[PDB]
């Protein structure tokens, strides 16, 4: 189970946050700030997985924007890297050569892309065409 | 910098 | 009302956090004033701007009812932004979230499958224990539908309902009948996640769900010999999430059952050999395959194949694959204990690696790989790793040294030497709840007390800045001063222990402000316990008890007042209540 | 003794850099920022941050950070006075000191930073005589860098010789929530604008209580200043000897005096606000403002800043005189009147709406602050009796005086 | 980028040479390593242009320590513009050549320093005075061999008081840098000439001269009165550092003045309004003056004993100002102002700054400890703070009320009944142990003590350590205060702290209590409820041997940290 | 142009009254854990009617719909006798709030089909509407099955627009 998904930049400011566990807002901001400082206090050769409170944090840099996921101690970390890559590919297939600016100005559309891919911390749509196709029909549905 | 493509290509 | 893109641009044109907060509050004022006038047209964009506000980290508690109003409307875009706002704002402890159970239940019987999947997404993402009770039958009626788009979301809703309220788990039994016979892989993936959720939750249906083990084997079989597809394919291999989830389900069944492992063993050998290892995706499939193989009771010949695949995972130059190999060898330690020990030189080679996570799982794997054969041989390397580390690792290193030397001590003298070494070298990084275990093992060491008491005395005589070291040492000195000193009732030949400077250094840790006010209580009880066991010095323990009877520490003052009362009035009774105790286990 | 003076930005990168002693390693400036956030996180933010043996003494301007380092026991009052003094020096050298003005004026900022401090010791800090020999458009050093008169240059002439005096009062008021005054003081300021030729010797005459009691005329109206602060130009020894404000003034605008006194008189503008706060429904404000000075005086541009809840909405304002608008950027309402005559009491009513969902954290209660200004009016009673201008050439200059009373820290605590 | 700028800097014509030097200064200013371009900008050093000379001087100042063995090629140019008829270039060359912090060229630039300590221009003379201290910090042995300390001592005695002020600052720097052999102490005639030079120097030179006076010790009473009477007019300067240095001289020097004459009282009455108006400055000087006022009122409490309303905190004050203003309000509190202090401290606990609120509640407790006659007003203030039902206010107020109760246990037993039902599921173990000690110490009037203490034992092995020790002590005290209904309640607690407890100090206390109760309850009544004496209170006031030394460091980091300067130098 | 809040106890008539006013027939109504909102039009004003359910976990959450409400509808159940006192404490707890203080009161004496169901005047004496000070209130006997009295309550609510 993916507990939460965080997106942030090189400046540490958050770009997207989806939480599949229930915990209050002060603990939310504290956990997010310390996790952002843990990821940003690491180099580019540092194995892409950190250990944090019996949850392995799977992160992967793509641009100035970072991508991060937190899973339990039963999941696959490399398949969580593939889950991050599939979410980046779904952002590619929706927006079309996606940059950070599309995430910043369409955070709600990136949220819809995450909801068409992951609900409850688990994958609902494995494939790439079905999720983007469902977002396209919900976009012309209005 | 921010207008740069997310995928590595 | 301004648009969401204009608000995002206005946020990005700010120069500092304070001016950003002023323009946040200036937009939130107009949003709340538009909320007060009950405007139906711009409520969608106002709730979306408030969602951007809440993402930036600003209060949005006044938009929860407007999220409910956006859910209760008839427009799909309003429903979309309202369900996203429910997911982002409400949770289980927000208590406004109970007011949309009827709205989710109305949207689950909608004619539009995107409205239905929106409600399924919101319920499966953040439904509470109260929402999951009166919506579980609504979820289960969508688990029997022919729509795959609703079917996968209803299956993950059933996952969320089972995870939240686990006593509504038996009512999803006939919804999973012939659910693995569906052809589309998203529905198959969510069905496999549902089956492993009930199999991990309850063990009464493990043999009930073990009859679809050859069905899972056949699905993995045509998944592997599905050569190329333009869908469900990344980096040349087909359905990796489905393959990893199917192998995780095959790990969950058959861990204690034999015949499912014989039905699963051939395709475990086929997946473990005929899939590529040049990519991260195939490495993920091979890691889940080797976790399945070393968790089930598999064939011992291909257990050696699992050894070889973990070896070529270990000497992979990629740090992700080295982390994966360390985590898998930590996952299987209790089984094939002979077959983990040959990688110990590689494990202590990555113990000195620069990566934090690599050296952390290498430390935990070395601690799990400590046994009773060459415990000294790993113990010099573990004390080297303790003495030569960046100091975030020292608490976990000292704790693992404590359980390793507790579990696999060949002798008590070596155990006392290594616990003195880790107490003197680690020091302040020693966790304070290990001090009862250290005192318990020292009191269980009945045949030698004088050597460990003398070593603790010599360690404090160097320095006493280390609080668990002085907490062990004060208790040991106060309990065993009667053999710390020996035959020293009068003046004699000059020996290094002469029954005064022990009480002087106990006085020193009492007076010093570099104590944590628990070791002062340990030192005061030590000084009181030394009054029975010392027959040479008199009227010094009494005055050092007497000057501590007016302390600002209330426990220290209560202890010294009781000990001063015993000294003044009941001096003949102190040997009856200050004697040694028998040991405990 | 500052080892190195840095100018930074909000991110904390070095905008311009200057080394004086070299005992602090020059690459330690990147440790200043995360020490600042980790001290701001615990609430242990201090002007003096420490990194082992290196102490970071920093001030914060409107846009920049001015940090000074030291390895030893530095005179930290001298360091902070130096930092505010070069903030003042850069503020007279340029229009305003921001992030942008460092980059195009870096050559003259380097020349200024070489001139202002030498080996941890401030040397020449007057901008008017500092502009004589380093400019943005270099001659011999003037004598006034090293003369006894270090503030005023010889050889400057004016066709019309005028002195302008601005006796500015700042009333500081702090009352309790119950309505009793617990702090009421006046901090004054005589800002002088000098346009004089040659080397004038100026004698300021005031109605000092100590001077009037020492002379023997202490029956008339006088002010009892508790403390007096003077410029560098004022002869402090003869001020202590016979209460004499004697000085050779600098050319241009400068602050000669900053006095301080406590008054038992009633406050000039009195605010009574009763808050009718209802939980989850609305909050109501009933604010009455009365002016307790004389009726011939008039306070201009008074702004009564009253704090509102941060989640409040839909304001309804009823007022008698003035206009009241909602400022949610400061989470408050201000009540702006244009003219407040004495003896008049005005009424304001404000109603907001509150959310049904409470906020997660508590708000806090800022006080009510007013922003009045009464011209042609002094509240302590200080009058400038004379200004004797003595020059060796001999002329008749015209001293012009005006008296402004404005707010200082004029706070009124709420419930 | 590098070779093109090197070729453009290695050209001949002057304005593009100036632009090449300007862009190499700009590329240093944006923060990149440009030290490989060193000889090209060092070669254009003797120029008639002075802006170009200043920029080449700046490059040589911050790029010669990185290249020490190759920056030797500027010394003849340095000594050739240490002899030009322009004193601005002469003093600029002296100031720059003092800042080249390499060792093997400083013997080559002692002759221009000796020439520039002697010439008639006071600008280059006061620059050479500071350059003597720069060269002393480089090579004190070379400066002592060349004899620059004797002509720096001769520059105290000359005219033009910025030269004597820079020589005073340099000689003071050399004096604290010395190993305290062959001291540079000064005669009273030198004291008199420095006090006359104080009136006609700059405002930083006043700080340097008054810092030199803080190392002097006067030999008699009327000499100290004369130096105090000449220093005391510096208290009216607008510079807060001049005011604080004059305060340092006066606080050091009235300890040698006797208390019988009338000058001591006038000095006490006139030192207080500069200290009050120091709080109207910028917040950094406000914080420094607040820590110095904390140092001052420990030594002389009669200076600011009536000026207390100026230390009341405001809402727009910074947190370092507020947390020190609370300390001054503690140190100045008395019977005459304790009602206004309690009214201000009741206001301060309603703020949202959490650490300021717990410091205000601890200040209410410190006011109850310091002022005996306001303890019931403090207790009712803390009860009204408890009735606001704020979590950190309550969980500090039980600890503060308990610390009052250990000092005054006589007649404050009427509030235990409203204390015992105040949401006792609070999570702080300090407040838990304080409430438990209140219950066990006053277990004669509490009728529900057993039925509140029985519900507290359900997580005994997992709560804390001090809460366990206080729980065992309080339940034992309750048992031998009333042994009727407590016999089955103390037995499970002794078994809970003896049998299934792992903690050795708790097992020691439980075994001592169990052996005492098994041996003699009559003796145990006299032992456990023994008459506890009056508590020796801890002192926030500094010991006077440290306080006299800390008065000699006023306006410094030692004054801020309240420590000796040897305790934080590295 | 009215915001109408329908409240009252569970199993009572509120959702049936709302979909009788909106659609016009009897629908199968589950106990609503959340809320239902429909806008009806009768003499050309929009009655935005907010039906909130009346279980024990929704009655603390009734106060999030009190704001901007110009008229209360309190549907009561005439069939049960032991819950009209609970409806009385719920109505007196609701009407004493500062939010919803200018809202007029409408009481629907619903579920009157069999003669053990009580009448409007004696349920007014049990509800204590005569002891209401500075509150404009009205009570009439309705049945939600045939929809009688509902439009008379609606035109009393429309008549009470004029001030
Ligand atoms: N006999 C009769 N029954 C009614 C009438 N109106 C509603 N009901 C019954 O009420 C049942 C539903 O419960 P209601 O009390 O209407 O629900 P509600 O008023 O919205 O309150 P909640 O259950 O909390 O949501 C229906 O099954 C009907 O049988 C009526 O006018 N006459
Ligand atoms: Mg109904």
């Amino acid at each position: 189970m993916i507990h939460f998904i965080l997106l942030f930049s090189r400046q540490g400011k958050l770009r997207l946050q989806k939480w599949y566990i229930t915990l209050p807002d002060k603990e939310r901001k504290k956990i997010t700030r310390e996790i952002v400082q843990i990821i940003l206090s690491r180099g580019h050769r540092t194995s892409s997985f950190v250990d944090w409170k019996e949850l392995k944090l799977v992160y992967k840099r793509y641009a100035s924007l970072y991508f991060c996921c937190a899973i339990e101690n039963q999941d696959n970390e490399l398949l969580t890297l593939e889950i991050v890559h599939r979410y980046v590919e779904l952002l590619d297939k929706y927006f079309g050569n996606v940059c950070e600016l599309d995430i910043i100005f369409n955070f709600e559309k990136a949220y819809f892309i995450l909801d068409e891919f992951i609900i409850g911390g688990e994958i609902q749509e494995t494939s790439k065409k079905i999720a983007v196709k469902a977002i396209e029909d919900s976009d012309m549905l209005q | 910098q921010e207008p740069e493509l997310l995928i590595s290509g | 009302p301004i648009r969401l893109r204009e608000l995002i641009r206005t946020i990005r044109t700010a120069r500092t956090q304070a001016e950003e907060r002023e323009m946040i509050q200036k937009e939130c004022a107009a949003i709340r004033s538009s909320f007060r006038e009950e405007d139906n047209t711009y409520r969608c964009r106002n709730v979306a701007k408030l969602l951007y506000m809440h993402m930036l980290g600003y209060p949005a508690h006044f938009g929860q009812l407007e999220c409910l109003k956006l859910i209760a409307s008839q427009k799909f875009t309003d429903k979309r932004i309202g369900y996203l706002g429910a997911m982002l704002l409400l949770d289980e402890r927000q208590d406004v979230h109970l007011l949309m159970t009827n709205c989710i239940k109305n949207d689950l019987n909608h004619s539009t499958q995107f409205v239905q999947g929106l409600a399924l997404c919101t319920l499966g993402c953040m439904g509470s224990s109260e929402m999951c009770r009166d919506l579980a039958g609504e979820v289960e009626k969508l688990l029997k539908t022919s729509n795959s788009y609703l079917r996968k979301k209803a299956a993950l809703c059933a996952v969320h309902v089972i995870r939240k309220v686990p006593e509504l788990m038996e009512m999803f039994l006939p919804a999973t009948k012939n659910l693995l016979n569906e052809k589309n892989h998203g529905v198959l993936h969510t069905s496999v996640v549902l089956l492993t959720e009930m199999c991990e939750r309850s063990p009464d249906m493990l043999a009930h769900f073990r009859k679809l083990v050859p069905q899972l084997v056949r699905i993995l079989k045509n998944l592997i010999m599905s050569g190329y597809s333009p869908e469900h394919d990344v980096s040349g291999i087909s359905d990796p999430f489905l393959q990893v989830r199917i192998l995780r389900l095959l790990r969950i069944l058959g861990r204690n059952d034999d015949d499912s492992s014989e039905a699963m063993n051939d395709i475990l050998a086929q997946v473990a050999t005929n899939t590529e290892t040049s990519k991260n995706v195939g490495n993920a499939i091979l890691y889940e395959t080797v976790l399945t193989i070393m968790d089930i009771k598999s064939e011992s010949g291909l257990r050696v194949l699992a050894i070889n695949i973990l070896g070529r995972f270990l000497l992979n130059n990629d740090k992700n694959i080295r982390y994966v190999a360390l985590t898998s060898l930590l996952k299987t330690v209790q089984t094939d204990h002979n077959a983990v020990q040959r990688h110990r030189s590689t494990i202590v080679d990555c113990l000195k690696d620069l990566d934090v996570s690599i050296k952390r799982r290498a430390m935990e794997l070395s601690f799990a790989l400590v046994n009773g054969n060459n415990i000294r041989g790993m113990m010099k390397e573990l004390l080297y790793f303790l003495d030569s580390c960046e100091p975030e690792f020292k608490a976990d290193c000292a704790s693992g040294i404590f359980l390793a030397a507790e579990k696999y001590a060949p002798s008590k003298r070596w155990h006392i030497d290594t616990i003195m070494r880790v107490l003197t070298t680690a020091g302040s990084y020693v966790r304070d709840d290990a001090v009862p275990n250290l005192i318990q093992l020292i009191t269980n060491s009945v045949e030698m007390h004088a050597y460990t008491v003398q070593r603790l005395y010599k360690a404090i005589l160097g320095d006493y800045s280390q609080q668990p070291l002085v907490q062990v040492a004060a208790w040991c000195i106060g309990e065993y001063g009667d053999l710390l000193v020996s035959g020293q009732c009068e003046e004699e030949e000059p020996i290094q222990v002469t029954e005064d400077e022990v009480l002087d250094i106990l006085e020193s840790v009492l007076i010093s402000n570099m104590s944590t006010s628990v070791t002062r209580g340990y030192a005061l009880t030590a000084i009181m316990k030394l009054s029975t066991r010392f027959t040479c010095t008199v009227n010094r323990i009494k005055k050092v008890v007497s000057i501590y009877g007016s302390s600002i520490d209330v426990e220290l003052q209560q202890r010294a007042v009781e000990y001063n009362a015993l000294f003044k009035k009941y001096d003949h009774m102190r040997s009856a209540l200050l004697e040694r105790m028998p040991v405990m286990e | 003794s500052a080892s190195a003076v840095y100018v930074l930005d909000l991110k904390g990168k070095v905008l311009i850099c200057r080394n004086y002693r070299g005992d602090v390693d020059m690459s330690e400036v990147e440790h200043f920022m995360p020490i600042l956030m980790e001290k701001e996180e615990e609430g242990m933010l201090s002007p003096i941050l420490a990194h082992g043996g290196v102490r970071f003494m920093w001030i914060k301007h409107n846009n920049l950070y001015l940090v000074a380092t030291s390895k030893k026991n530095a005179c930290v009052s001298l360091v902070f006075s130096f930092l505010y003094k070069v903030v003042q020096v850069f503020s007279e050298y340029f229009k305003e000191l921001e992030e942008e003005s460092i980059r195009d004026n870096f050559v003259i900022i380097y020349e200024l930073l070489d001139e202002l401090m030498d080996f941890g010791y401030p040397q020449t800090t007057d901008s008017k005589i500092l502009q004589e020999y380093i400019t943005q458009e270099a001659p011999r050093p003037p004598a006034t860098v090293t003369n006894a008169v270090s503030w005023r240059s010889e050889g400057i002439k004016y066709r019309k010789n005028e002195v302008f005096l601005d006796v500015i009062e700042a009333v500081n008021l702090l009352v309790s929530a119950n309505g009793n005054v617990l702090r009421s003081e006046i901090v004054g300021s005589i800002k002088m604008r000098v346009f004089l030729s040659g080397m004038p010797e100026l004698r300021l005459g005031l109605n000092d209580k100590v001077l009037f009691d020492n002379t023997g005329r202490g029956k008339s109206k006088s002010v009892e200043l508790e403390d007096v602060k003077f410029h560098q130009c004022v002869r402090l020894s003869r001020f202590e000897n016979d209460r004499t404000i004697s000085f050779i003034p600098p050319d241009g605008e400068f602050e000669l005096m900053s006095y301080r006194l406590n008054t038992h008189v009633k406050p000039l503008i009195w605010i009574e606000s009763v808050i009718e706060k209802h939980s989850h429904s609305r909050i109501e404000y009933m604010v009455k403002a009365k002016s307790q000075f004389k009726r011939r005086s008039t306070a201009n541009n008074v702004e009564i800043h009253i704090p509102v809840p941060n989640d409040a909405d839909s304001p309804k304002f009823k007022t008698t005189v003035g206009s009241v608008k909602w400022v949610p950027e400061n989470s408050e309402i201000v009540w702006s009147v244009k003219s407040f005559p004495g003896g008049k009491e005005y009424l304001m009513r404000a109603h907001f709406g509150l959310p049904s969902v409470e906020a997660e954290d508590k708000e806090g209660k800022p006080p009510i602050s007013v922003k009045f200004e009464i011209p042609y009016f002094t509240t302590s009673g200080i009058q400038v009796r004379y200004l004797k201008i003595i020059e060796k050439s001999g002329y008749q200059a015209l001293p012009w005086v005006r008296y402004i009373t404005q707010n200082g820290d004029y706070q009124l605590r709420t419930q | 980028e590098i070779f093109e700028l090197k070729a453009e800097l290695n050209s001949d014509k002057k304005e593009k040479k100036k632009e090449a030097v300007k862009k190499v200064i700009a590329s240093m200013t944006v923060g990149k390593d440009v030290s490989a371009l060193f000889p090209d900008v060092v070669n254009c050093m003797q120029t008639d242009n002075l802006e170009l000379k200043k920029l080449v001087y700046l490059y040589l100042m911050n790029y010669a320590k990185s290249q020490p063995d190759m920056a030797i090629m500027a010394v003849n140019t340095f000594v050739k513009d240490c002899e030009d008829p322009n004193p601005l270039i002469r003093a600029l060359a002296v100031r720059t050549m003092g800042c080249i912090r390499v060792d093997k060229i400083t013997e080559y630039l002692c002759e221009p320093l000796r020439k520039c300590l002697k010439d008639e221009d006071p600008y280059v003379r006061k620059t050479a005075a500071v350059c003597v201290a720069k060269l002393h910090d480089i090579n004190a042995q070379l400066v002592e061999d060349q004899g620059f300390l004797d002509t720096l001592k001769d520059l105290i005695s000359d005219s033009n008081p910025m030269v004597v002020a820079n020589a005073v600052a340099a000689l003071s720097e050399i004096a604290e840098s010395h190993p305290s052999s062959n001291l540079l102490d000064l005669n009273p005639q030198s004291i008199n000439k420095l006090l006359t030079a104080l009136n006609e120097c700059t405002e930083w030179g006043q700080i340097f001269i008054l810092d030199c006076l803080a190392n002097y010790m006067p030999k008699d009473d009327r000499e100290a009165q004369s130096i105090c009477e000449r220093v005391t007019p510096r208290l009216s300067h607008a510079n807060s550092a001049v005011v604080l240095s004059a305060v340092k001289v006066l606080m050091k020097f009235m300890e040698m003045l006797s208390k019988d004459l009338d000058y001591y009282g006038t000095l006490l009455k006139k030192l207080a309004p500069p200290l009050v108006t120091l709080l109207s400055a910028e917040p950094e000087l406000q914080y420094v003056a607040l820590r110095n006022i904390n140092l001052i009122v420990q030594k002389r409490p009669e200076i600011l004993k009536h000026e207390m309303k100026v230390f009341f905190v405001k809402y727009n004050d910074p947190i370092y100002v507020k947390l020190e203003k609370l300390d001054i309000m503690i140190r100045l509190a008395s019977q005459a102002n304790i009602a206004q202090v309690l009214a201000e401290l009741r206001e301060y606990a309603t703020e949202v700054d959490v650490d300021f609120v717990r410091k205000a509640v601890r200040a209410i407790g410190r006011c109850a400890i310091k002022v005996e006659q306001s303890a019931e007003r403090c207790v009712s203030t803390l009860l009204d703070l408890i009735q606001t039902k704020v979590n950190y206010v309550v969980q500090e107020a039980i600890v503060v009320i308990k610390d009052i109760f250990r000092k005054y246990p006589n007649k404050y037993e009427s509030v235990i009944a409203t204390l015992c039902e105040n949401l006792d599921s609070l999570d702080e173990p300090e407040a838990r142990a304080a409430m438990i000690w209140i219950v066990g110490e006053y277990a004669e009037r509490i009728d529900n003590a057993d039925e509140l203490l029985e519900s507290f034992l359900e997580g005994f092995h997992d709560k804390s350590t001090q809460v366990q020790l206080q729980l065992l002590t309080a339940i034992v005290k309750l048992f031998l205060k009333k042994p009727t209904e407590t016999q089955e309640l103390v037995q499970q607690v002794l078994s809970l702290a003896t049998q299934d407890s792992d903690n050795p100090d708790l097992r020691d206390r439980g075994y001592i209590y169990w052996r005492l109760l098994s041996t003699d309850p009559v003796a145990a009544k006299e032992v456990v409820l023994a008459e506890k004496p009056l508590i020796s209170e801890e002192t926030d006031l500094i010991e006077p041997t440290l306080l006299d030394e800390l008065i000699c460091y006023i306006g410094t980091l030692a004054s801020v940290y309240h420590k000796p300067p040897s305790a934080f130098v590295e | 142009e009215m915001r109408i809040l329908m409240v009252g106890l569970d199993a009572a008539g509120k959702t049936t009254i709302l979909y009788k006013l909106k659609l016009g027939e009897i629908v199968t109504t589950i106990p609503t854990i959340g809320f239902n909102v429909e806008t009806v039009e009768y003499k050309n004003i929009s009655f935005t009617v907010w039906d909130v359910g009346g279980l024990d976990k929704i009655r603390p959450l009734w106060r999030h719909y009190f704001q901007n409400t110009q008229g209360l509808i309190f549907v009561v159940d005439s069939n049960d006798r032991e819950r009209v006192n609970e409806a009385r404490e719920e109505l007196m707890r609701m009407l004493a709030e500062d939010e919803l203080r200018d809202a007029v009161l409408l009481v629907f004496a619903n579920k009157q089909d069999l003669p053990n169901a009580m009448n409007a005047a004696e349920i007014t004496d049990k509800l204590g509407l005569h002891s209401l000070r500075h509150r404009n209130w009205y009570i009439q006997a309705t049945c939600a099955t045939s929809g009688d009295g509902l439009y008379e309550g609606l035109d009393w609510l429309s008549n009470q627009l004029r001030n």
